[PDB]
């Protein structure tokens, strides 16, 4: 294998929320997942979090679920579970939270997830070398080159920079603030 | 709409 099982059931969750959203039309899905677009939707906590769990274009759930993947994955096995946990929790948070006091609540994919991902492994492998977490030279240019797409739009729809940037800085403190333990 |  690979996948432990939060890598696992983040994948099948994004999957099963496309199939949704392909049956019922998107917006359907985001009346019930996104970030409350109401006041009276403030109480229903799993929007907080279930923004993460929506693609708008096929193209984008499948990098998103290669990186999650890969990145994901390498988390999980060298680190733990529950590690993987709280960088998905932390992110998928702090980047809607960003995103929608910029733009507003109509968003929605795992790349603030993906984004810090990117800088925790970045990171924790550049300064605390042999936890056994790094990205490789090769991967970290693709993953410059996926940073520059969506900073520059070099893809179909708008992008959320603020999730993006929130979750990049998400990912760079966790992994700094893990980096001071030892 | 923005995509994350
Ligand atoms: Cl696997
Ligand atoms: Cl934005
Ligand atoms: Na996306
Ligand atoms: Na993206």
């Amino acid at each position: 294998e690979r996948a432990g099982p939060v890598t696992w059931v983040m994948m099948i969750a994004c999957v099963v929320v496309f199939i949704a959203m392909q049956i019922l039309g998107d917006q359907e899905v985001m009346l019930w997942l996104a970030w409350p677009f109401d006041p009276t939707l403030k109480f229903e906590f799993w929007r907080y979090f279930t923004h993460a769990l929506m693609h708008f274009s096929l193209m984008h759930i499948l990098f998103n679920l290669l990186w999650w993947w890969y990145l994901g994955g390498a988390v999980e096995k060298r680190l733990g579970s529950g590690k993987l946990i709280v960088i998905t929790l932390i992110s998928a948070l702090l980047s809607g939270y960003v995103q929608q006091k910029f733009s507003g609540p109509w968003f929605g994919g795992l790349s603030g997830v993906v984004y810090a991902l990117m800088g925790y492994v970045w990171l924790r492998g550049e300064r605390d070398p042999q936890s056994g977490i790094y990205l490789q030279r090769g991967l970290i240019i693709f993953a410059l080159i996926w940073i520059v797409a969506g900073w520059f739009d070099l893809f179909g729809m708008s992008m959320a920079n603020g999730a993006h940037i929130a979750g990049l800085a998400v990912g760079l403190a966790m992994a700094f603030v893990d980096s001071l333990n030892a | 709409q923005y995509s994350a």
